[PDB]
């Protein structure tokens, strides 16, 4: 994938880091709100505060390549069954969007993923993929 | 953090009241005032009043400048303790490009004073270097995507209707006659803020090759700024001409993060970038061999099949031709130690990986090799490079050894499989280390848009 895509799909994907949950269940008792969200706190804060090397490991690696903005002939409705150089720059200025922000302060990026990445309401939608059970 | 840092800076100020009366030496106690500026300067800026440190420096800096006392034999002491401070000024001049940017008061007349520095050779020049190439590519980006380069097309809208109708003169050849020569005003301007974004480039570059070869604090962040910079205006002689000619400085061989952004781009080309980016990749090839053949004998393999690509086709003779050159090279194709093993190793590997579909309800095929060659070729490279793990040279050092070379066994067993496809045995027997044990498993997917994005 790379960027985005898994946002169209046959049903799409939830963006957020998939905190279901089993994986939360290796949190020994409050879970997220501990350790968890600490620490992510400190991750996001960084890249924000930082912010340019991101922008640069990305722009070179991919300035002139001769990488393949999104297939999809034979993907994602592959599983069903019975743009050019502005592709690249509209991915990439996501990036420019999540770092810094608009929400700012830190805490309200990785209060909102949370919220998103747990919610039912998103995750009663998907097809198989991860089969958010077991 | 400045609220623990200020409190010295402060105390300095108050120890040092008193230096030209502790002993008679006006030729080391001016010295021991201008560190202690210096450092209050700094202590400053680090929280609050941008306003000052940029007073106290350029005041500090005219003085330096003005040393009257450029030099004397001094006490004793000075010249003992001489290199335990001094200042050089080619670091004042850099805190004082950077102090006056920070904030917008001085726009760009810092390029007034940026030609001038011829700086020194020792060491720490690699942090004036680092910030004056800073710098310039701030400038050079401010520039590129200004409106007045956006401009051209408003002055090429005019040149297309004013040559026409003011030209007619229906109803003042008078008013035409402002045309021409406004035009070529505008025409000027755009010429010269063509050439100026071109110097800032350059300039750029420069500095960011002269850190790279003294110094390796933070040229893990320099390395991918110089690529961009280089990559970004692959066009004119002005700018490859001259890296061709000093590129080749670069004591190191590293670039390998995107090794394999520099190899895919080369092509056949009479032009300039195309010579230095082919220069560049010999150099490493002839040192390096193994860190960067898999990636040449790998876009080989891709390259013989599907045989389409007006481009893959251009770019098989690219490499088939360095490749042979490299021999010649070698000495005596000395080289075909590491290469001939390499293209072996990658064309039995894309055997196995042909192979791998031997169908069957099975999921093992092992018989140890079998049929399989690489019982061979174990021994045959009784000094193995190695396919993974972790390995790396830092920036230079000597890349023709490494732990794999004892890898000489293969521990040939069952294949995995269980899911898509069918996969191959983790085998490798390890080397002088009993791990590796890695499998492969082919078939095509997505290649490189998954490496890339590793």
């Amino acid at each position: 994938i790379a960027f985005d895509q898994g946002k169209l799909l046959p049903i799409p994907e939830l963006v957020p880091f998939r905190l279901t949950r089993d994986i939360v269940d290796g949190f020994g008792v409050t879970g997220v709100d501990g350790l968890f969200r600490r620490s992510c706190e400190r991750v996001y804060a960084v890249l924000r505060k930082d912010y340019v090397k991101v922008m640069c490991v990305l722009n070179i690696l991919k300035w002139d390549p001769l990488y393949s903005w999104v297939m999809s002939p034979v993907k994602k409705y592959e599983h069903l069954f019975e743009n050019e150089n502005q592709e690249s720059y509209r991915a990439l200025k996501g990036v420019e969007e999540k770092l810094m922000g608009n929400g700012l302060s830190v805490e309200s990026s990785v209060q909102d993923l949370i919220q998103q990445a747990t919610d039912p309401s998103n995750l009663s939608v998907i097809y198989m993929g991860w089969s958010p059970f077991y | 953090a400045p609220q623990d840092a200020l409190r010295n800076a402060t105390l300095m100020s108050k120890t040092v009241k008193n230096i030209a009366k502790l002993y008679d030496d006006p030729s080391v106690v001016s010295q021991i005032e201008k560190l202690a500026s210096f450092t209050s300067a700094n202590a400053l800026w680090e929280s609050r009043e941008y306003k000052a440190p940029v007073m106290i420096m350029r005041d500090l800096l005219a003085q330096n400048e003005k040393n009257i006392s450029e030099s004397i034999l001094y006490d004793d002491f000075k010249l003992l303790i001489n290199v335990p401070m001094d200042q050089i000024k080619a670091r004042l001049v850099k805190w004082s490009s950077e102090s006056r940017l920070e904030p917008a008061a001085a726009i760009y007349e810092k390029i007034i004073v940026n030609w001038d520095i011829n700086v020194e050779d020792h060491e720490s020049c690699s942090d004036v270097f680092y910030t004056l190439g800073s710098f310039l590519d701030e400038q050079a980006q401010k520039l590129r995507s200004n409106g007045e380069i956006e401009d051209r097309e408003h002055r090429s809208y005019t040149g297309k209707s004013t040559l026409k109708a003011l030209e007619l003169i229906y109803k003042a050849k008078r008013h035409y006659n402002r045309v021409l020569l406004q035009y070529n005003r505008d025409s000027e301007v755009l010429k010269a803020l063509l050439l100026q974004k071109e110097k800032f480039l350059w300039h750029a570059l420069h500095f960011y090759l002269n850190t790279l070869v003294f110094s390796n604090r933070y040229d893990n962040d320099i390395i991918d700024k110089f690529c961009g910079l280089w990559f970004e205006n692959d066009d004119n002689s002005k700018i490859n001409q001259l890296l061709y000619k000093e590129i080749g400085t670069i004591p190191s061989w590293k670039f390998l993060p995107w090794v394999n952004q520099i190899a895919s781009k080369i092509s056949m080309e009479e032009n300039e970038f195309q010579k230095p980016l082919q220069l560049t990749m010999k150099r490493l090839l002839y040192k390096l061999p193994y860190d960067s053949l898999y990636s040449v004998m790998s876009i080989l393999l891709y390259e013989k099949q599907s045989n389409k690509d007006t481009n893959i086709s251009q770019k098989i003779q690219a490499v088939k031709k360095i490749l042979l050159e490299l021999q010649g090279y070698d000495r005596g194709a000395f080289a075909k130690k590491y290469l001939l093993p390499v293209q072996e190793f990658c064309e039995m590997s894309v055997e196995l990986a042909n192979l791998k579909f031997v169908q069957n309800t099975k999921t093992l095929r092992l018989a140890n090799l079998k049929i399989g060659q690489y019982w061979l070729k174990q021994l045959n490279m009784e000094k193995l490079p190695l396919p993974t793990s972790n390995f790396t040279v830092k920036s230079s050092a000597d890349g023709r050894k490494a732990r794999p070379y004892i890898v000489s066994v293969n521990e040939t067993v069952g294949i995995t499989t269980t899911g898509l496809s069918l996969p191959k045995i983790v085998t490798f027997n390890i080397s002088d280390g009993t791990t590796q044990k890695a499998l492969m498993k082919g078939s095509n997917d997505d290649l490189r848009q998954d490496a890339i994005m590793e």
